[PDB]
């Protein structure tokens, strides 16, 4: 298919945000490169939740000021999202920061019966990530590099 | 003085904190 990087990225980010909001792992089969995407999801469960615990106050402080309740507000977040790159630095930390921000928003949407807004939220996040940093992601081997970046000694 | 602009700066600040971890 056309633009496989975007499709895969949306698949990963969609399922993570929805799983974070509902607390239930998805079981619907994934598509091309889904095996790598499964490992990236598990990586996000570990790393993403670690970021959320250590910085929940900062993230909650943002939600308080944002006061988003509908689809329009969700899309309006793109202006905020791009600031993870504001200093000219790009790394998997900034991307995990952005996705973790999405997780806090997705959890909120759940609590006000806006699960339908999680899908356009994931599209907005994937837009900021892929539409502005595609060159960086390709050079970093995409989600396979993501998985290898967070490899734990175990 | 916009809340959205203020939040954007906080998001950058938070990202720089997270660089120290991952
Ligand atoms: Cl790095």
């Amino acid at each position: 298919g056309s633009d496989e990087l975007y499709r895969q990225s949306l698949e990963i980010i969609s399922r993570y945000l929805r799983e974070q909001a509902t607390g239930a792992k998805d079981t619907k089969p994934m598509g091309r490169s889904g095996a790598t995407s499964r490992k990236a999801l598990e990586t996000l469960r570990r790393v993403g939740d670690g970021v959320q615990r250590n910085h929940e106050t900062a993230f909650q402080g943002m939600l308080r000021k944002l006061d988003i309740k509908n689809e329009d507000d969700v899309k309006s977040l793109s202006r905020v999202m791009i600031h993870v790159f504001s200093d000219g630095v790009t790394n998997w930390g900034r991307i995990v920061t952005l996705i973790s921000f999405g997780a806090f928003v997705a959890k909120h949407l759940k609590t006000i019966n806006q699960e339908s807004c999680i899908e356009p939220l994931a599209e907005s996040i994937t837009d900021v990530l892929v539409r502005t940093k595609r060159d960086w992601l390709v050079k970093q081997r995409g989600w396979d590099g993501f998985v290898e970046f967070f490899h734990v000694e175990d | 003085d916009k809340t959205l602009e203020e939040i954007a700066r906080e998001l950058l600040k938070l990202a720089l904190e997270i660089d120290k971890e991952i």
